[PDB]
C-alpha cells in the first residue's frame, strides 16, 4: 500500500 | 556476460531500459558489476532500476497469488505461489551477492556507500515480505541493520535534501510500517525527514529543488495514508 | 512440464494469467498441448492469450531497438536487436511447431480449425515483420496461405458475426496492409467484413451482439486510419 | 500502427 522510492 | 566489454554491457543495459526489457537490463548490469570495477553514479542507478523492476514484477505476482491462496484456505495455487516466491528469492539473493562481492566493501564515498546499503536493506525487506520460517526474524534484522548503517552515514555526510538520503529514509519508514510493525517509528521518521528537508530547500538550485521535492511528496503521501 | 497433470497445467495457466506472468502462462499451455489431447474453446483462448502477450512484448521491444538502429545508420545496437529478434523467432517457431504437431491436423470443427489457422497466419506474420533474407517472400506466402485457408472455411461454416471469423478478417486485413503492401485489399476486406457483420447483428443475443460489435469497432478504427 | 485482434 505505501510508496517506496521509485524511478 | 564474461566475454562482453564492460562498456558494451553498460550500453546494452541502457538499450534494454529503453525497450523495457528489465530482465535483460539486470543481466547486463550484473555482468558489468562482475567486471570488478567500481560503479559510477549513473551505473549504480542502472543497476538499481533494473533489479527494482524485475523484483517489482515478481512481488506484484506473488501478492496476486498469495491473495488467491488465502481465499482458498488442490495443491496448484500453493505450488505456483511457491515457484514465484523461489524465483523472487533467487533474484534477491543475486543482488545481495553483488553487494557483498564486492560493491559495498569497495564503496568509500558517502553517495556510493549509502546507495548500496539502502539497496541491501531493500532486498532484505523483499525477502522479509515472503518469509515465514526460522530465519524471518534474522532477515528482518538484516534489513534493519543495513538501513541503520546507511542512515547513520547519510545523517553525518549528506544534506537533508539529498535524494538518496530522502529515498533511504522513505524506504526505511516503509520497512518500519510494513515489516517491523512499528507504525509510530514509520510516521516519526517520515515527518522528521520531511521537515528537515523542507528547511534545507532554500539552499538548492531549481533542478535540485525539483529532485528533492518529488521524493518529499512520497513521504507526504505515506503520512497522509498513515494518519 | 511432462510430469505435471494436464488439468494442473491448465489451472496454473489461469493463475499465471491473473498474475500477468505470460511467459509462465505460455509454458504451462505448451505443456498442456504436448499432452496430445485436443484443446477446448477455453483452452485454445488461453494458449492464444499467453503467446500473444509474450510475442507482443518482444515485438514492441524489437520496434524500439530497430528504430534506434535506423537512427544510428559500435555494434551494440545491432547485436542487441538481433538478440531480441532471435528470441522472438524462437517463440514464433515454438507456436508454429505446436500448431503443426499436431493441433491443426486433429482440428475438425470449423471453430477450432479456423482458430488454429488464424494463429498460424499470425505467427508467420510476426516472422515476416522481422524477415529480410532469402526466405522473406516464402514467410509472407506461408502467412497468406494459412489466412486464406482459414477465410475459406470461415466463409462456408460460420456466420458473418462470428468473433473468430471477425478477428481473422481483421488480422488478414492487417497482413494485407502492413506486410503484403496491398492497402486496397486491406481496406476492401475490412469494409466487406464490417458490412456483412452489420447485416447479421439482428440475429444475435445481447451478449453475442456485444462480442461482435467490439471487434467490428476494431475494423472501423483501421478503416478510419487507412482512409 | 493498425489494430490487430486483442483480448
Ligand atoms: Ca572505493
Ligand atoms: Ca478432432
Ligand atoms: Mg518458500
Ligand atoms: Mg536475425
Amino acid at each position: 500500500r505505501p510508496s517506496s522510492w521509485r524511478q | 556476460m564474461g566475454s562482453m566489454e564492460r562498456a558494451s554491457l553498460i550500453q546494452k543495459a541502457k538499450l534494454a531500459e529503453q525497450a523495457e526489457r528489465y530482465e535483460d537490463m539486470a543481466a547486463f548490469m550484473k555482468g558489468a558489476v562482475e567486471k570488478g570495477e567500481e560503479l559510477s553514479c549513473e551505473e549504480r542507478n542502472l543497476l538499481s532500476v533494473a533489479y527494482k523492476n524485475v523484483v517489482g514484477g515478481q512481488r506484484a505476482a506473488w501478492r496476486v497469488l498469495s491473495s488467491i491462496e488465502q481465499k482458498s484456505n488442490g495443491p496448484e495455487v500453493r505450488e505456483y505461489r511457491e515457484k514465484v516466491e523461489t524465483e523472487l528469492q533467487g533474484v534477491c539473493d543475486t543482488v545481495l551477492g553483488l553487494l557483498d562481492s564486492h560493491l559495498i566493501k569497495e564503496a568509500g564515498d558517502a553517495e556510493s556507500r549509502v546507495f548500496y546499503l539502502k539497496m541491501k536493506g531493500d532486498y532484505y525487506r523483499y525477502l522479509a515480505e515472503v518469509a515465514t520460517g526460522d530465519d524471518k526474524k534474522r532477515i528482518i534484522d538484516s534489513a534493519r541493520s543495513a538501513y541503520q548503517e546507511a542512515m547513520d552515514i547519510s545523517k553525518k555526510e549528506m544534506p537533508p535534501t539529498n535524494p538518496i538520503r530522502l529515498g533511504l529514509a522513505l524506504n526505511f519508514s516503509v520497512f518500519h510500517y510494513e515489516i517491523a510493525n512499528s507504525p509510530e517509528e514509520a510516521i516519526s521518521l517520515a515527518k522528521t525527514t520531511f521537515d528537515e528537508a523542507m528547511a534545507d530547500l532554500h539552499t538548492l538550485s531549481e533542478d535540485s529543488y525539483k529532485d528533492s521535492t518529488l521524493i518529499m511528496q512520497l513521504l507526504r503521501d505515506n503520512l497522509t495514508l498513515w494518519t
